[PDB]
């Protein structure tokens, strides 16, 4: 029943630190347990980053020894990675996981949290509704979204209606401009009936440039 | 070259039984562990040690492993089933670092055709009030996963302005792409529609907006 979180700041400038956390829940850090780090290029493979357990012993990838520390705070019940000294081939996204003590497996994998190294500064996005219409409205349903333009880094999250909207909601994969912006939609299909009743809001959240937005979406 | 390798993509028919190789010197000694990947999500273990699965996979995924070799087959391949497949050890030399294999993609072909469900939507009036037009085309459901994309003013071809996503899996193992056409307010106001065209093996979708 354990579960793991990863929090990170998203955006790490070159030769900086990056320092995420993950924080445990449903077993003890201090087990006997491996608490890992993964990481995952965008399009590429999986490369193991270290281990720690007991809170003591840690073992590390070779490759990236000299740059990696992985402690533990007993009284968060989390650990921690800490990667110096950072290049574009350090951008993933980084995973927390747990091994056991027998052979080896991590079974308990968070969600994941994207890290991008870039000399460029945060960008926060415009939220603009993509208003319900006669035209967006194919029989006794209608399709009504947001638009998340320009922005930089990845990611954002894109819920509706703080989470009680999920059935009909598809948020698209960011395009990449030629200005080096990204921008998202998210669309969500409900029925036509409920444009006059049930209120629609997209939640925005763009963590690197403290962006959260709230924007409601009616019917011009 | 990897410690563990293993063969980048391998295909299967829906219904038949496919196997993907992994190979290192660390297998002798560290039994594989083996982990599915859908694109988006976070790594599934699947197998590990000596044929045991985890609780919640299903029965069709077994492993097993001789000399400096692991194998994970899938019996009976579903759609759910096509992913990325990594396998995992822990090296023999040094304090036993854990390496990973590059990683195989397993296509399941047989799959049924999937004709893609356009949505357009026009400027929003609150980017117009800041001097900016954007006209959203998101296209989903469609398989396979190859889908070229056309704009038009009025009834003219249009390339500037154009920035099309590449295909990306869903959840229900169908495609989805995004194109975004920019324009000046005066362009998209100075014309009598825009039309986004969506074709797909063969076949064209369009979805047209218009100032209002």
């Amino acid at each position: 029943q354990v579960q793991l979180q990863e929090s990170g700041p998203g955006l790490v400038k070159p030769s900086g630190t990056l320092s995420l956390t993950c924080a445990v829940s449903g077993g003890s850090i201090s087990s006997s347990n491996w608490w890992s780090w993964v990481r995952q290029p965008p399009g590429k493979g999986l490369e193991w980053i270290g281990e720690i357990s007991h809170g003591v012993y840690t073992n590390y990838n070779p490759s990236l020894k000299s740059r990696v520390t992985i402690s533990v705070d007993k009284s968060k019940n989390q650990f921690s990675l800490k990667l110096s000294s950072v290049t574009a081939a350090d951008t993933a996204v980084y995973y927390c996981a747990r091994a056991p003590p027998y052979y080896y497996y991590m079974d308990v994998w968070g969600k994941g949290t994207t890290v991008t190294v870039s000399g460029a500064s945060t960008k926060g996005p415009s939220v603009f509704p993509l208003a319900p219409s006669s035209k967006s409205t194919s029989g006794g349903t209608a399709a009504l979204g947001c638009l998340v333009k320009d922005y930089f880094p990845e990611p954002v999250t894109v819920s509706w209606n703080s989470g009680a909207l999920t059935s009909g909601v598809h948020t698209f994969p960011a395009v990449l401009q030629s200005s080096g912006l990204y921008s998202l939609s998210s669309v969500v299909t409900v029925p036509s009936s409920s444009l006059g009743t049930q209120t629609y809001i997209c939640n925005v959240n763009h963590k690197p440039s403290n962006t959260k937005v709230d924007k409601r979406v009616e019917p011009k | 070259s990897s410690e563990l390798t293993q063969d980048p993509a391998v295909s299967v028919a829906l219904g038949q039984t496919v196997r993907i190789t992994c190979q290192g010197d660390s297998l002798r000694g560290y039994y594989a562990s083996w982990y599915q990947q859908k694109p988006g999500q976070a790594p599934v273990l699947v197998i590990y040690g000596k044929n045991n699965r985890p609780s919640g996979i299903p029965d069709r995924f077994s492993g097993s492993s001789s000399g400096n070799t692991a194998s994970l087959t899938i019996t009976g391949a579903q759609a759910e089933d096509e992913a990325d497949y990594y396998c995992n050890s822990r090296d023999s030399s040094g304090n036993h670092p854990v390496v990973f294999g590059g990683g195989t993609k397993l296509t399941v072909l047989g799959q049924p055709k999937g004709a893609p469900s356009v949505t357009l939507f026009p400027p929003s009036s609150e980017e117009l009030q800041a001097n900016k037009a954007t006209l959203v085309c998101l296209i989903s459901d469609f398989y396979p996963g190859a889908v070229t994309v056309a704009w038009k003013a009025d009834s003219s071809p249009v390339k500037a302005g154009v920035e099309t996503t590449t295909p990306s899996k869903q959840s229900n193992n169908k495609y989805a792409a995004s194109s975004y056409l920019s324009l000046t307010p005066e362009q998209w106001k100075s014309h009598r529609s825009y039309s986004c065209q969506v074709t797909h093996e063969g076949s064209t979708v369009e979805k047209t907006v218009a100032p209002t």
